[PDB]
């Protein structure tokens, strides 16, 4: 049994005890996913604040901060934005497969 | 330096934050130089409208509560200046927001009347974008420059 | 205050009086441990 | 709470070095004194010369916590009109006897009215919802 505990690190110094406002810290990520994830998280009707931020160009880090209104924590809203980004990549893959099979 | 009688004196006496005004005339010697000057003339301009997802990004692009930039442990924002056709924020309202978060919550906002370097006739007829106006910590008029 | 080929042997008095010597080179102007120098570079992300 | 309402006859639309913002000089149709200098986001709300707008300054829309983007079944006073702005008053200049002017700044887009009776209802409040129909 071996998970990976460096890839995502919730920063408790800026995380509300309510859970509805947290600041995550990914390693080895940048504008690639952090702008794709910020887009899909902001489509949740319960999200009040979302933004990604790279602290310095040197280290490969990524901070995204979700604040919700209520009845959904930011950890609960981080993972809805990861499934809908997983579901969106399957739509694009299912359309780009048809059109290659349409030539 | 190598002892706590010198760490305390590089943090309280010879640090850069106390060296803001020079002792020759009391003029400030620290500030933004070339391309930050020429971005505030675009950001605090009157064409600058930001949507909601763009508004939340520029605040957290500069202010990060994990590093300790906020004083409220949670980013507070403002209502937009345009409601009905589409909700939009103006570029002067981002400068209001970043002053709303870095200043302590107990003290009231800054009240300032000043001038720019940019004359009013470069903007057009009846423009007042030379008189800078802060009223309770809110940029209400005029762009920001080297001045 | 002695006689010298072209530049004679330094005496103990003349080991003391210029920018170099002793009293300004090694008493006001010592070299230090725990120091470093390098070329500087611009950064808006600090 | 409606504070001020009239109907204005727009006389000038000046773009003036801006691609999205026009300055609007409008004189009123009922009162023969009150004028209007306003900056509107002309990409959202296109205004021509010799138009007729219905300017309404409201105190709120109908003591909540903050703003929140709209959702299912909410109904507000902004649904009546076509263009809503929000901002503060910063300057009350008295021009002469009974020409007391007010100055609004909607996040940098300015407005100057000029009237006489409106001390009943134009305080220097942080809230001045400004609304335009037609």
């Amino acid at each position: 049994e071996e998970p990976d505990r460096e890839k995502i690190k919730l920063l408790t110094q800026a995380t509300s005890e309510d859970g509805t406002s947290a600041s995550f810290q990914i390693v080895e990520e940048d504008h690639t996913l952090g702008n794709a994830l910020r887009y899909v998280i902001m489509k949740n009707p319960d999200v009040e604040f979302c933004g990604y931020s790279i602290p310095h160009p040197s280290e490969n880090l990524l901070n995204i901060r979700i604040q919700t209104y209520g009845e959904t924590t930011a950890v609960d809203a981080l993972q809805k934005g990861l499934k809908d980004l997983m579901d969106l990549c399957d739509v694009v893959e299912s359309k780009f497969t048809e059109k290659i099979k349409s030539m | 330096p190598q002892n706590e009688n010198a760490r305390a004196e590089a943090l309280n006496l010879a640090n850069t934050d106390s060296q803001y005004l020079t002792p020759t005339s009391g003029s400030p010697v620290r500030g933004l130089i070339q391309d930050h000057i020429s971005a505030g003339v675009w950001l605090t301009s009157k064409d600058s409208f930001f949507t909601r997802e763009q508004y939340q990004q520029y605040i957290y692009g500069c202010i990060r509560p994990e590093d300790g930039h906020t004083t409220r442990s949670k980013i507070v924002t403002l209502p937009p200046t345009i409601f009905k056709p589409y909700p939009l924020w103006t570029g002067k309202q981002i400068i209001t927001t970043v002053l709303l978060n870095v200043t302590p919550p107990d003290m009231p906002g800054i009240n300032l009347i000043s001038k720019n370097k940019i004359k009013n006739e470069y903007w057009g007829k009846g423009s007042l974008e030379n008189e800078v106006l802060f009223k309770d910590g809110a940029l209400l008029c005029g762009i920001l420059d080297k001045s | 205050k002695a006689q010298s080929g072209k530049v004679p042997i330094p005496g103990v008095k003349q080991a003391l009086e210029k920018k170099e010597g002793l009293f300004r080179k090694h008493m006001m102007g010592k070299r230090v441990n725990y120091a470093a120098r390098s070329v500087i570079s611009p950064d808006p992300n600090i | 709470n409606t504070l001020f309402d009239d109907i204005f006859q727009v006389s000038e639309v000046d773009p003036g070095r801006y691609n999205k913002v026009c300055r609007i000089e409008a004189a009123s149709t009922t009162q023969d004194q009150c004028k209007l200098t306003l900056d509107i986001n002309v990409e959202l709300f296109p205004v021509a010369a010799q138009d007729s707008l219905t300017v309404t300054i409201a105190s709120s829309l109908n003591a909540t916590r903050s703003w929140r983007p709209p959702q299912a079944g909410d109904r507000s006073l902004a649904d009546d009109y076509d263009y809503v702005m929000y901002g503060t008053a910063y300057k009350f200049e008295e021009v002469s006897k009974d020409l007391i002017a007010v100055y609004y700044s909607f996040g940098g887009l300015l407005m100057r009215l000029e009237g006489n009776y409106r001390n009943l209802n134009n305080l220097k409040q942080e809230n001045a919802y400004l609304l335009i129909r037609r």
